[PDB]
């Protein structure tokens, strides 16, 4: 070739390595009540075991910190629980430490930002909060429509249908179709993966994500042991796309739009916390 | 005839309106959102009233439609009740039903209302008894057996759970039940009854205890399957038989196997029918009068 | 953070390929500063370096100071974009007195650059800023073979805490060999005794063999022994390749053998462009703002 | 004989190469070398003298100035330079009106000066106008491209245009000089030579074997220069000019021209 051509196509792999090299940071808060597959989920989307008195709880955060590796790639795994929300006869501002954990890690970093000298940075902002919703088969409840409201305006808000294989295929329309039109309703805004796009469009089709999770696996029929829910009336396969919407929603955390959570809580929710707060 | 009544208590999302259509075997009671006796052995006499409620100022009742701009709504707490008549051996069975428990923020009304309202039917039978000008053929209203809809967490019973159920054995007999339980495997089921047995014997929540000595095998059979797990349905397949019907395979509810549906039906409708009737009317009914009278 | 093995494949490992795809979808950005004497060849290198003889033809917003000039461009190439952004010195050197006064707009310009990047930092209503700090410092050594002058050491003290420096000898063609490997060792000599610190390309793990061996080579061949010339010549082979072509030969850009101009282009723009804006952003801005608020 | 020369340039310019490569000998070194603490500790132009005899028995005088255009501050870089050629001249003039002269004076005068100009393309800088302006009229001034092969030949020719151009618009008096007393042939041969300044030069002390032949020269991993070779530089041009064909009129020139306007100045005023 005269002339050799600069480099300049070599720039998106020369980024790859920096970020192959830097690793990576996720913060995933897991909000709902109690028996609901959270555990459980949490278990089955990282492939390992990160999380293994009194009748009235107090509704609190649990930081679970984990560093997975996968092709030389490091993931530092922030898991926030929150035991006792919605588990009690009064359940009133249940959502409050939540929202103030979300708030709290906004005005750390914001604070850490401002410092004279900032090498070393604490960075707990969650990227995504799961809302477990209980397949009651009916609607969202008046605790789940607040906490969602305070949720979204601070974090990507990831409604999901917990325990999806206790509801039927019609079940399962008609919840996701009520939930989808009281989240509309009350202005409530949840993550959507950019449109740039018909892989995105049909992750936006599912939500809110069904959700079934299994730590066992069982043979599929074809001599292939498959995560899976063994009934004795079937085998409820979490990867199989027509039993349950796990495949999705790990497109949308971590094998496609990790890079989109992770931007948009830190260019909308924690640029708009910043701004009011100095404000 | 035998007067009955049957108190079905629980937070929503339960099973409880599937429960009362498959017991009747028709589709009296809709769901929620979606507000006729097709069975010859069953007839309405007095259809659903509410007997008690407690709600805000305008807030939509049970039987509104979906409304998204009202969901963020506390619907309160109402009670209902139905009179059907079933097959003297006639039954005269009034089923009773709560709505909104588990849906507000704060469900101390709910319990408040559910021993208001049985409270008030013992009230109504000492005033009766008490009166100069009786009447032994009296409309009994207390209520006999109450099934309370356990949630299927897979942990053990919250704190809603033992409030209601202690809440309701002061005036009747109380089943806890496992709901759904096609929500869990073999393994899941058993350790979800041991953790629910446990937090009954931590708490003190006075359920049922299923108890000449010819009745050993089956009541004890009885208290093996306590709380009893029951997988319900209310619509049917092709062949007319109730079914569950998911991606991966079929329930069959008639199947014994997988749930104790069968077994709490005939323990209502035969053996203690009864057994909780005279439990409620000559001993809670009894203690509360004593109390009364002191 | 604890460690835990992980069974099969999660895909968390995809988030450098989603940052791959992003950095397609938006382009990339990249601002150089040239420093030398005129007519040293900084405008042929820059033309030579992005095949573009209109790198210098968009100029964006008695003499006793430097002059800077700032030209901007953008370079397609395989659906990747830059927005070039080259720094021009005019009039460095030739001024009868040299002192700091003379060429301090450069280090101005710089300082303004990051005084900018700050300020939209710190702004309450902070939106996206375009990237303007200069993120290589190319400075061009004249080819007299015997050492850095001393206007060469001031400056290059003066800018290798605040640019990536990448120190080069200009028009090399003229110098054999030894005289080549003997400038270059004085000149390293000296930058080590003035404690000037130049941009090290960095060591990948689990990177190939070939991969750290080149980053090694591009640090270990500094200063460069770079030619330019954007225009086609004849070999006396026939071939048309881009060069210069005197009575006593045809010197070859794109050809190993001739100069580093191969290891400039790798280190400023095919293999170490973004490790420079790393550096630039990460340690340079950094210590310039620590200095600044501290 | 006596012949004076100086060689005026920025260090690493080629001009203790050029002087050895036109003399054929190794009569001077590189005042700094590869070495920066080699320059004057001063930060000023000094004079480097050096006394040497070649065979006509030529007793050659190398002035080299070091310093001049190597530091931060060049603003009296040449001063020095000024100072010595007219200290020559002034010593010259007082032999002269001794009233018990010298049959043989010795001259001291700078006969010659070779200018090393950067071949870098541009017009004159604030130092090469300042120094041109001074030198040029106290003493024979040769320009010359230092490094000449950094340009190709379409370079040269441009870069030489600019610099007559440059002298045209400054005024600068560039040897040879034409007076009425010359005949045709000499001021055609002024003409030519004038042509072809300031000289694209190129020095070299070391030999080179290009296909089994010995030259003087210098060779690259790309190049092969033969400076004896007119078609590469004008290094002959420049040999035969200032050894053969004016080297009577510098050191005539030097005497009548630029010596006896410093003494009729210098007169004049006391
Ligand atoms: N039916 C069903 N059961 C599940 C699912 N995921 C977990 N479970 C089971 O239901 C219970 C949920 O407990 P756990 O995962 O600890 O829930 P958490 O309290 O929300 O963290 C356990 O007995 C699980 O084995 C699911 O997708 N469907
Ligand atoms: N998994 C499961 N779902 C059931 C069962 N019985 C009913 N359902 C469904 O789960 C939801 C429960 O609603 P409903 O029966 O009205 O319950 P209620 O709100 O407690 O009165 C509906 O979508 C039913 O179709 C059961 O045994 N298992
Ligand atoms: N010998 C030589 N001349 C060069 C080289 N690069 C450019 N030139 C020439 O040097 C002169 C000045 O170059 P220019 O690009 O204008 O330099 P700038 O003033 O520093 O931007 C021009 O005649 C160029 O053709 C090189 O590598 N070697
Ligand atoms: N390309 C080139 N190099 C030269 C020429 N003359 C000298 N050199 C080399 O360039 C450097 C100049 O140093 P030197 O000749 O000592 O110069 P001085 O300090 O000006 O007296 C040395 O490494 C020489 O070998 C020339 O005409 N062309
Ligand atoms: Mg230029």
């Amino acid at each position: 070739p005269v002339p050799p051509p600069v480099g300049i196509s070599n720039l998106p792999n020369q980024r790859y390595k920096i970020v192959n090299e830097e690793g990576g940071t996720f913060t995933v808060m897991l909000c709902g009540e109690s028996g609901l597959g959270k555990t459980t989920f949490i278990n089955t989307l990282f492939q390992t075991v990160l999380k293994r008195e009194p009748i009235r709880k107090t509704v609190e955060i649990d930081i679970t910190r984990a560093l997975l590796e996968e092709k030389h790639f490091e993931l530092r795994v922030n898991v926030i629980d929150t035991p006792g929300f919605g588990d009690n006869v009064n359940n009133n501002k249940a959502w409050q430490p939540l929202v103030d954990f979300i708030d709290d890690q906004h005005d750390s970093y914001m604070r850490q930002e401002q410092q004279p000298y900032r090498t070393k940075k604490f960075d707990l902002r969650v990227h995504a909060v799961l809302y477990f919703i209980r397949p009651t088969g009916h609607g969202l409840k008046p605790i789940d429509i607040e906490t969602m409201k305070r949720l979204s305006t601070r974090a990507n808000l990831i409604p999901v249908i917990a325990k999806a294989d206790t509801l039927t295929a019609q079940e399962l329309q008609q919840f996701k179709s009520r939930i989808r039109q009281v989240i509309e309703a009350q202005e409530i805004r949840i993550f959507t993966p950019p449109l740039d796009v018909e892989h995105a469009r049909q992750l936006i089709e599912a939500m809110p994500f069904a959700i079934v999770g299994s730590e066992k696996k069982f043979d599929n029929g074809q001599g292939t042991q498959v995560v899976a829910r063994k009934y004795p009336w079937g085998l409820v396969e979490i990867e199989n796309d027509s039993h349950c919407d796990f495949r999705k929603l790990r497109a949308l955390l971590l094998r496609t739009y990790l890079l989109d959570l992770i931007s948009t809580t830190q260019e909308m929710h924690y640029e708009t916390y910043r701004r009011l707060r100095l404000e | 005839g035998i007067t009955y009544t049957m108190l079905l208590c629980g937070p929503a999302g339960t099973g409880k309106t599937a429960f009362a259509n498959n017991l009747l075997e028709t589709k009296i009671f809709p769901h929620k959102y979606q507000y006729i006796s097709s069975n010859p052995e069953v007839k309405v006499i007095a259809p659903t009233k509410v007997v008690s409620f407690n709600s805000k100022n305008g807030i939509p009742s049970y039987v509104s439609e979906f409304d998204p701009m009202r969901a963020n709504l506390e619907p309160g707490i109402t009670i209902t009740s139905t009179s059907l008549e079933l097959g003297d051996d006639t039954v005269f069975f009034n089923l009773i039903m709560t709505h909104g428990i588990g849906e507000n923020l704060d469900d101390s009304l709910c319990s408040e209302e559910v021993m208001s309202y049985l409270e008030q039917q013992f009230d109504i039978v000492l005033a009766e008894e008490t009166r100069i000008k009786r009447n032994p053929r009296f409309e009994d209203t207390r209520v006999h057996v109450a099934l309370y809809f356990i949630e299927p967490t897979g942990h053990g019973l919250r704190e809603v759970d033992v409030e209601l159920m202690k809440s309701i054995s002061k005036y009747t007999n109380v089943l806890p039940i496992i709901t759904r339980a096609d929500s869990f495997t073999k393994e899941e089921l058993t350790q979800f009854r041991k953790n629910i047995m446990f937090d009954v014997e931590r708490y003190n929540v006075p359920i049922y205890k299923f108890e000449d000595l010819e009745s050993m095998e089956e009541n004890q059979a009885l208290a093996s399957l306590q709380p009893f797990a029951i997988i319900t349905s209310d619509t049917r397949d092709s062949e007319g038989r109730y079914v569950r019907e998911y991606p991966w395979g079929i329930i069959s509810i008639d199947d014994d196997k997988i749930s104790d549906l069968k077994v709490l039906k005939n323990v209502l409708f035969g053996s203690h029918l009864q057994e909780f009737k005279d439990t409620t009317q000559n001993l809670l009914y009894e203690n509360y009068r004593s109390e009364k009278l002191s | 953070f604890i460690r835990r093995q992980i069974n099969g494949y999660v895909g968390f490992a995809n988030l450098p390929k989603q940052w791959h795809r992003r950095s397609i979808k938006n382009g990339f950005s990249f601002n150089l500063l040239c420093v030398g004497p005129d007519g040293i060849g900084k405008t042929t290198l820059m033309k030579t370096l992005f095949n573009n003889d209109d790198i210098e033809a968009n100029l964006v917003k008695q003499r006793h100071k430097v002059k800077i000039k700032s030209y901007e461009s953008v370079i397609e190439e395989n659906g990747v974009k830059l927005n070039l952004n080259v720094i021009d010195t005019e009039g460095f050197g030739d001024f009868l007195n040299n002192d700091q006064k003379s060429w301090d707009p450069i280090i101005k310009e710089i300082d303004s650059r990051f005084d900018q990047y700050l300020d939209a930092e710190n702004k309450i209503n902070r939106h996206s800023i375009n990237d303007k700090r200069i993120h290589a410092c190319l400075y061009f050594i004249e080819p007299t073979g015997h050492y850095l002058k001393p206007l060469d050491l001031k400056f290059m003290q003066s800018v290798y805490e605040k640019c990536n420096l990448i120190p080069v000898i200009a028009k090399s063609d003229i110098l054999t060999d030894e005289e080549i490997l003997s400038f270059k060792k004085t000149i390293m000599n000296q930058l080590i005794q003035s404690n000037i610190e130049l941009f090290k390309p960095p060591i990948y793990s689990n990177d190939d063999a070939e991969n750290s061996h080149l980053s090694e080579r591009l640090f270990s061949s500094l200063p460069y022994a770079v030619i330019g010339s954007n225009d086609i010549v004849e070999n006396y082979s026939g071939n048309q390749v881009r060069g210069r072509s005197y009575p006593w030969g045809v010197i070859e850009v794109d050809n190993d053998n001739h100069s580093d101009f191969n290891l400039l282009k790798n280190l400023l723009i095919k293999q170490f462009m973004e490790e420079l804006k790393e550096r630039t952003s990460k340690i340079l801005y950094e210590n310039y703002r620590s200095s600044k608020l501290a | 004989f006596q012949f004076n020369i100086m060689v005026v340039g920025q260090s690493g310019l080629g001009k203790s190469t050029l002087i050895n490569t036109l003399f054929a000998s190794h009569l001077i070194d590189s005042a700094t070398g590869d070495d920066i603490s080699a320059l004057p500790v001063t930060k000023t132009t000094e004079m480097k003298i050096s006394t040497h005899t070649l065979v006509v028995r030529l007793n050659i005088n190398v002035i080299d100035t070091p310093g001049f255009g190597d530091f931060i501050d060049n603003s009296k870089a040449w001063e020095p330079i000024v100072k010595y050629i007219k200290e020559q001249h002034s010593q010259y003039l007082r032999k002269e009106l001794t009233a018990q002269r010298e049959r043989f004076i010795t001259d001291t005068r700078v006969h010659a000066i070779l200018y090393f100009l950067q071949p870098n393309g541009k017009e004159l800088s604030r130092l090469d106008v300042e120094a041109l302006k001074r030198l040029t009229e106290i003493a024979n001034v040769i320009p010359v491209i230092g490094k000449s092969d950094t340009l190709t030949l379409d370079e040269r020719t441009e870069f030489r245009e600019l610099i007559q151009n440059e002298f045209e618009k400054y005024n600068f008096k560039i040897y040879p000089y034409d007076s009425e007393e010359l005949t045709d042939e000499e001021l055609e041969l002024n003409r030519s030579v004038r042509s072809i300044i300031p000289f694209a030069v190129v020095g070299s002390e070391n030999e080179i074997e290009i296909n089994g032949e010995t030259f003087r020269g210098r060779k690259t991993r790309w190049s092969a220069i033969n400076v004896e070779d007119i078609n590469q530089c004008d290094f002959v041009y420049l040999r035969e000019f200032l050894i053969r064909t004016h080297l009577q009129d510098l050191i005539e020139t030097t005497s009548y021209i630029h010596y006896e306007g410093f003494r009729a100045r210098q007169l004049i005023a006391l």
